[PDB]
């Protein structure tokens, strides 16, 4: 459980069209919106010892929001939130295509098992889902969580 | 509704999970345009979007 | 939103330095740079909002 965020953009400073997408521990926090950025984007949480609890902390992605063009606000539910180490066990693989403006995503999710490198096999990537958006994208990054 | 927004930033709402009908759009207000592009506008009632 | 002074709250983009996309939104007030002369908001010639 180590990725959590991203940043679907141009120029990713608020100043053409950059996306934030957020699959934190509770909500869906999805924004197409006007977004100002440090340097390297991350997220955080952090872990006790008296209890295993862990705290949701971090919160330097952005300095300035204001503006949003496509919010998308969904469900709370309790995430596992693990650093589990060991074999390999999860592939949560998101292909995107972009034809005729309308950004699309996939689904394909896999308790696999093995120890490193990307296992082989055929693995489906059938559609999901359409954000029917129609802007400048260019670039995008990804913000990873610091646990 | 009181007030949209202006033409640069304009206003957006999300609709969903309701009955709709364009035969009601004849009494709170008049409008003086109402065209629909790429269907035929007077079967709003008759598929679900 | 027709008042007897004029009803001033609503705004119109004259120019903008590109174009659009489709389904966009951008409220950014720089000066416009009409010519040579950049601006860096200063509003002097080819200085505009």
């Amino acid at each position: 459980n180590i990725i959590r965020g991203w940043i679907f953009g141009t120029t990713l400073d608020s100043k053409t069209q950059s996306l934030l997408i957020v699959n934190n521990a509770t909500n869906v926090v999805i924004k197409v919106c006007e977004f100002q950025f440090c340097n390297d984007p991350f997220l955080g949480v952090y872990y006790h010892k008296n209890n295993k609890s862990w705290m949701e902390s971090e919160f330097r992605v952005y300095s300035s929001a204001n503006n949003c063009t496509f919010e998308y606000v969904s469900q709370p539910f309790l995430m596992d939130l693990e650093g589990k180490q060991g074999n390999f066990k999860n592939l949560r693989e998101f292909v995107f295509k972009n034809i005729d403006g309308y950004f699309k995503i996939y689904s394909k999710h896999t308790p696999i098992n093995l120890v490193r490198d990307l296992p082989q096999g055929f693995s489906a990537l059938e559609p999901l889902v359409d954000l029917p958006i129609g802007i400048n994208i260019t670039r995008f990054q990804t913000l990873l969580a610091l646990h | 509704a009181t007030r949209f927004a202006s033409v640069y930033a304009w206003n957006r709402k999300r609709i969903s999970n309701c009955v709709a009908d364009y035969s009601v759009l004849y009494n709170s207000a008049s409008f003086s345009t109402f065209k629909c592009y790429g269907v035929s506008p007077t079967k709003l009632n008759d598929l679900c979007f | 939103d027709s008042k007897v002074g004029g009803n001033y709250n609503y705004l119109y983009r004259l120019f903008r330095k590109s174009n659009l996309k489709p389904f966009e939104r951008d409220i950014s007030t720089e000066i416009y740079q009409a010519g040579s002369t950049p601006c860096n908001g200063v509003e002097g010639f080819n200085c505009y909002f």
